[PDB]
């Protein structure tokens, strides 16, 4: 139900941002947006939850931001291990955990 | 049947067994060392062999170790307000023992439910079997759980590795009610022969005193047990053996 | 020390049903609503339903209402999800998932928050 | 603004009654109140309901107060 | 139809023998000369609320009314008390009865017991789970309405059912007018004769005369003036006035601060010009201890 | 007077001395105060 | 008389029943004792 870029590229050391636009009824009225990372053929891992709160063990390089109807993932100091697919998540009004177009992060 | 029962009910559906037409001894309960807590302030436990009560109810339920302090008059807590409310003038004696070797499993014993959400404090001796979903938020809840719609009953994970504060404890509340009705649950004291025309220390159904027991011509209706004068003193009594 | 194990790979014919188990340990089983997600090979995730191991509360996605059925056994701390009337596009990988917090969040927007513990794998392939 | 507080009117209520061997008709005297908040007579002793005020003077039979007395007559 | 409850429905409030004495007791009695509802049994058996205790009276000549049903829903969903009398046996149950569409008698089970010309008066009440049923039978010669007179009610049955009952319906034998009144917490002055039987009673909240009677605890009031009570105007509404506070106080930050001070240098922050709800403090279960010593916690909003 | 029972035989047959003494203290305070009021009224009536 | 406040409304609005009852018992003892002293003095003055 959410829209996010399909693939964006970055350089090592760069701070990269990933957008995810919703509506005023799901992302614009709730501070409940998140970001998941999943490697190819791998199990997804919750990197960012409840806006910008992080589970224990996640690196500080991943942060979150919210503006009007837009969610944003921020990665400081891009590394080679960051290559994976990133999904934005937000409550949408009914069941349940939803996503975006999928953002494949690649390093040059 | 109430102390050594096979399975005890949870606090949301605590069993209330009416004990009547028997002799209550409580002597094996005093000598038993497997009991953890035995507390009561209204009546003393030692003066029960000579004293008799009108009726008694046994309130049995399973509660956590750290929550046994909440089953007491004047206490405030989650269990004391949502699952089992005890009045401030409650008379009776409560017993509680550990059940770490009975209500425990490898993966966890989740057959005991307790109320967590309720918009009003429970009444004394109230049994709340309400299953309606509690409404925590401002939006109306049409029986569909989710946001601001929670099920008020929750369960614990009972494991043999948990601490003493999370172990299940079987608690039985023996509440005695004393009315003017003829008593039926007395202590284990043998009776003796009766003598008239002489004042003697008498004790009829727990009511003790000293004086002469003379024949009476006052027509006492069926369930008359005791007589009270202007000074609230005993004026006449009915023998429980001879009518 | 939260441990999660699922059943093995399964193959089914179109129109039949499939039953998958989800056995957890290392935490309070009934204190976490179990969510479920499916993912087609090479595609994205698709959430399907959630079950409450306490009181047996369950709710499915409107996409799958009427075809999927859950039960749970608290005696062995296991969930069980069944897909009925299988067709071709149901060949996919399936996981259950453990929700993040405890159900004592007066605010703890549970159990609608998220998933911290994801399970290993259950692959269901449906081909004639 | 300054608002003065006065606890609203209260007071004892008494019953003037002859002997029950004569009649069951009673009168009520609300002491030190006006006959507003309650055959109604306002006197310096309070509000009297049930007794008819007679201008003619007689010997005191049942004392009410402030020179007012009650009786049972035609 | 309506009827005046003259003097009926006075009962022995307890079971202590008293003789030749005027005793005052406050309990659930029906008021004298109140309105009682009148039902007929010609050519009518609806359900009535069992609010706080019911007084029932029946005039009978052929044993038409044979039982009663008490409960809340009366649809086998809860335990409902059913008393029935088949001419040799009285049967009282609280079973999960399957009631008819209109309960009548033609010509999870927890308890079971099996054993105009006639006025039968009853009173049913529920106190602490105990269902008290008092009754009395008397011969009458009257067809129109309930007779005028006095009759003390003797208790018969006390059942420890422990069920919440709020509605009730009667059971009639179909091939007999009756009256229903409601009880209220009134104070009665009862007179015990030399036989120990209650011969008269005064509802002393009826009128100033009865008020004087129970203040003087006597059935005879001499000539004079007697102070009986104290009248006080009751308030009609509540008026709350508080400052137009415009700023919710940052109570959350002293709990959500990045770091707290140590015990040797504990921080003392003055809270002023604030709205204090403390409801998020009550509902939140993250606290280990919540101990108020000066004021009760619930009385802070 | 705040005690759990008015008859003393019930209090002595229900409570251990450490608390029966508190209940009896309440009872004796009430009874001594009432008896003192009674004897004062009697003395004034006797003076009259 | 040892209570935390002489205003009964403050007591009923501050303390739960289990402790407001103790405070009210103390206040009642004190005020009833003062009223007894008052009525005794008034009876003596009335005799005079
Ligand atoms: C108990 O005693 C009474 C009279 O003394 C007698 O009628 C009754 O049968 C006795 N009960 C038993 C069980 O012996
Ligand atoms: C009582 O109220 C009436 C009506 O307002 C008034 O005329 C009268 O003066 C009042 N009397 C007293 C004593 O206040
Ligand atoms: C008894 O049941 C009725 C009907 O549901 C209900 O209105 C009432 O509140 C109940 N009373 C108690 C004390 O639970
Ligand atoms: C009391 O008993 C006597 C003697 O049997 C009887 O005559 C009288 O009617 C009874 N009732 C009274 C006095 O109210």
């Amino acid at each position: 139900a959410l829209t996010q870029p399909a693939s964006v590229s970055g350089s090592p050391g760069q701070s990269i941002t990933i957008s995810c636009t919703g509506t005023s009824s799901d992302v614009g009225s709730y501070n409940l947006v998140s970001w998941y990372q999943q490697h190819p053929g791998k199990a997804p891992k919750l990197m960012i939850y409840e806006g910008s709160k992080r589970p224990s063990g996640v690196s500080n390089r991943f942060s979150g931001s919210k503006s009007g109807n837009t969610a944003s993932l921020t990665i400081s100091g891009l590394q080679a291990e960051d290559e994976a697919d990133y999904y934005c998540c937000s409550y949408a009004g009914s069941s349940t955990l939803v996503f975006g177009g999928g953002t494949k992060l690649t390093v040059l | 049947e109430v102390f050594n029962a096979t399975r005890f009910a949870s606090v949301y559906a605590w069993n209330r067994k009416r004990i009547s037409n028997c002799v209550a001894d409580y002597s094996v309960l005093y000598n038993s060392a497997s009991f953890s807590t035995f507390k009561c302030y209204g009546v003393s436990p030692t003066k029960l062999n000579d004293l008799c009560f009108t009726n008694v109810y046994a309130d049995s339920f399973v509660i956590r170790g750290d929550e046994v302090r909440q089953i007491a008059p004047g206490q405030t807590g989650k269990i004391a307000d949502y699952n089992y409310k005890l009045p401030d003038d409650f008379t009776g004696c409560v017993i509680a023992w550990n059940s770490n070797n009975l209500d425990s499993k490898v993966g966890g014993n989740y057959n005991y439910l307790y109320r967590l959400f309720r918009k009003s404090n429970l009444k004394p001796f109230e049994r709340d079997i309400s299953t309606e979903i509690y409404q925590a938020g401002s939006t109306p809840c049409n029986g569909v759980e989710g946001f601001n719609c929670y099920f008020p009953l929750q369960s614990y994970g009972f494991q043999p590795t948990n601490g003493v504060g999370y172990q299940p404890y079987r608690v039985v509340v023996l509440s005695f009610e004393l009315l003017h009705a003829p008593a039926t649950v007395c202590g284990p004291k043998k009776s003796t022969n009766l003598v008239k025309n002489k004042c003697v220390n008498f004790n009829f159904n727990g009511l003790t005193g000293t004086g002469v027991l003379t024949e009476s011509n006052k027509k006492f209706l069926p369930f008359q047990q005791f007589g009270r004068d202007i000074a609230d003193t005993t004026d006449a009594v009915r023998d429980p053996q001879t009518l | 020390q939260v441990q999660l194990v699922q059943s093995g790979a399964e193959v089914k014919k179109p129109g039949a049903s499939v039953k998958v188990s989800c056995k957890a340990s290392g935490y309070t089983f009934t204190g976490y609503y179990m969510h479920w997600v499916r993912q087609a090979p090479g595609q994205g995730l698709e959430w399907m339903g959630w079950i409450s191991p306490v009181s047996g509360g369950t709710n499915y996605a409107q996409k799958f209402q009427g075809r999927v059925t859950m039960t749970r056994d608290t005696s062995i701390s296991t969930a069980y999800m069944e897909l009925s009337r299988l067709r071709s596009d149901d060949t996919a990988v399936y996981y259950c998932a453990r929700a993040p917090l405890f159900p004592t969040g007066v605010l703890a927007g549970d159990y609608y928050y998220y998933g911290m513990d994801v399970w290993g794998q259950g692959t269901t392939v449906t081909v004639s | 603004e300054i608002l003065d507080i006065t606890p609203c009117s209260f007071g004892g209520v008494s019953v003037i009654t002859p002997g029950t061997n004569t009649s069951n008709q009673v009168a009520v005297l609300y002491q030190d109140v006006n006959c507003t908040e309650v055959n109604v007579f306002q006197t310096r002793a309070g509000c009297l309901i049930g007794a008819e005020h007679v201008n003619n003077s007689y010997e005191c039979d049942i004392p009410i107060g402030a020179g007012i007395c009650a009786s049972y007559q035609t | 139809a309506y009827t005046n409850s003259f003097t009926r429905g006075v009962y022995y409030p307890d079971k202590v023998f008293r003789s030749s004495v005027l005793h005052s007791t406050q309990d659930l009695f029906l008021p004298f000369f109140s309105n009682v509802t009148w039902f007929h049994a010609i050519h009518d058996n609806p359900v009535l609320p069992f609010n706080d205790g019911v007084y029932f009276a029946s005039t009978e000549k052929s044993n038409i009314i044979r039982g009663w049903i008490f409960g809340t829903t009366l649809d086998s969903k809860t335990q409902s008390l059913l008393i029935v009398n088949n001419a040799t046996n009285v049967v009282i149950k609280v079973c999960e009865f399957q009631f008819c569409n209109d309960p009548f008698l033609g010509v999870n089970c927890t308890f079971e017991y099996v054993s105009f010309k006639n006025l039968r008066e009853f009173v049913f009440k529920n106190i602490d789970g105990y269902f008290k049923i008092y009754s009395k039978h008397t011969p009458i010669n009257l067809v129109r309405d309930l007779p005028q007179g006095f009759s003390a009610l003797e208790p018969l049955v006390d059942l420890p059912i422990g069920i919440n009952i709020t509605r009730f319906q009667t059971l009639l034998a179909l091939h007999a007018a009756y009256y229903v009144g409601y009880l209220q917490p009134r104070t009665f002055l009862l007179k015990y004769n030399e036989n120990g039987t209650i011969t008269d009673a005064v509802d002393c909240a009826l009128d100033p005369l009865s008020e004087t009677k129970c203040t003087l605890k006597s059935f005879t009031v001499e000539k004079g003036i007697y102070q009986t009570s104290n009248f006080r105007v009751q308030p009609t509404e509540s008026i709350v006035r508080f400052p137009n506070i415009t700023n919710l106080c940052p109570f959350g930050e002293v709990f959500n601060a990045t770091r707290f001070a140590s015990v040797y240098a504990w921080n003392r922050k003055r809270i002023s010009n604030c709205v204090a709800d403390y409801s998020v403090l009550y509902n939140s279960a993250s606290f280990s201890t919540f101990k108020c010593y000066g004021v009760s916690p619930t009385k802070l909003n | 007077f705040g005690a759990i029972s008015s008859v003393l035989n019930d209090i002595l047959s229900r409570l251990d001395p450490p608390e029966a003494e508190v209940q009896i203290d309440r009872l004796i305070t009430g009874r001594l105060q009432s008896l003192q009021t009674y004897v004062t009224q009697q003395l004034i009536r006797a003076a009259e």
